Formats: C-alpha cells, structure tokens, sequence
C-alpha cells in the first residue's frame, strides 16, 4: 500500500449549447443577410493529482 | 445595446443623436463651442465617454462656453495694442 495517490487524465465534456448569433454594433442581424458570428463551450473535466 | 441617455446634456444647449444613436453631438446656440468634447462616443458599457478636454482632465459636467478668438502671445518688430487675456467676438 502505497499512500500516494495516481493520475488522473481529465476527460473531455460535451459540446454546450450555441450562442446567440450577432454582429457587433449591427443592431440585430435577424432575418438579413448580415453575417455573424457564434460560439460554444466545453469543460475539462476529472484531472487530478498532476495528471495530463 | 444604445446608451443611456442619463447625465449627459449639456448646460445651455441641446444635441441630436447620429449613427443610429451611438454618437451624440452637442448643439450649443450661435456663438458658443461645447466644452472640450464636441461629439460624445458611446462606449459598450452603458455610459458615455467621459468629459476629456485636450489636457485628459475629468470634467463632470458640459456647458456651453463663449467663443473667443486666439490670442497674439508672439509679436515682433513693433506693437499691437490692446493685449488681453482673451479676445470676445468683434474686438478689434
Ligand atoms: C469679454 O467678455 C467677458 C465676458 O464676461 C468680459 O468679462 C470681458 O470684460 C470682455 N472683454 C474683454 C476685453 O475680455
Ligand atoms: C461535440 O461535438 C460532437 C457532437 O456534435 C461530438 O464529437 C461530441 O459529442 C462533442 O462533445
Ligand atoms: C447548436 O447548433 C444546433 C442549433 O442550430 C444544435 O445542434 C444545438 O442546439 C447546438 O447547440
């Protein structure tokens, strides 16, 4: 028995949900033909004690 | 969004909103120039930008102030009379 515990590599989450699609300083960009721009989030998740 | 149109009028004047009310401009009578800032910008935070003369200092209210003329603080080779502090309009 070792008292020391292992690494752990973290795990990706899944993909969150889509960010509403604006353009900046277009008022709002909904139903023309102004191209904008969205994002998405993930989270690492589950490393610990010095793990990849 | 647009900003707040709050704390930002103009003592003795009023001012009209252009590019979609993102940028104001101060509308001071005939004979009057606005105090530093001519236009305001409307920064993404909800306020304005803030009252900066050409010295960057802090000026918390605007007002619109008389319009003088530039004064001779360089002359040579004779005289020029009358020396004053600032110049109204129509001296001579
Ligand atoms: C110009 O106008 C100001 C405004 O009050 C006044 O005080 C001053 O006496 C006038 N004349 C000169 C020469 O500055
Ligand atoms: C997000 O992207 C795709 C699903 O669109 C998958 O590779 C996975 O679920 C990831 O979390
Ligand atoms: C963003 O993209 C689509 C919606 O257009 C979906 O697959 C999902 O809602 C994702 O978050």
């Amino acid at each position: 028995n070792t008292a020391v515990p292992c690494p752990v590599d973290g795990e990706w989450d899944s993909w969150g949900e889509w960010s509403p699609c604006i353009r900046r300083n277009m008022k709002s960009i909904s139903c023309q033909e102004i191209p904008g721009q969205q994002s998405r989030g993930r989270t690492c998740r589950g490393r610990k004690f010095d793990g990849h | 969004g647009s900003c707040s149109l709050e704390g930002v009028e103009i003592k003795g004047g009023s001012f009209r909103l252009l590019q979609e009310g993102q940028a104001l401009e101060y509308v001071c009578p005939s004979g009057f120039y606005p105090y530093p800032v001519q236009t305001r910008t409307c920064r993404s935070t909800g306020s304005w930008s803030t009252l900066k003369t050409q010295d960057q200092k802090t000026v918390r209210k605007a007002e619109c102030r008389a319009i003088h003329c530039p004064r001779p603080h360089d002359f040579e080779n004779g005289e020029y009379w009358p020396r004053s502090p600032y110049y109204n309009v129509s001296d001579e």
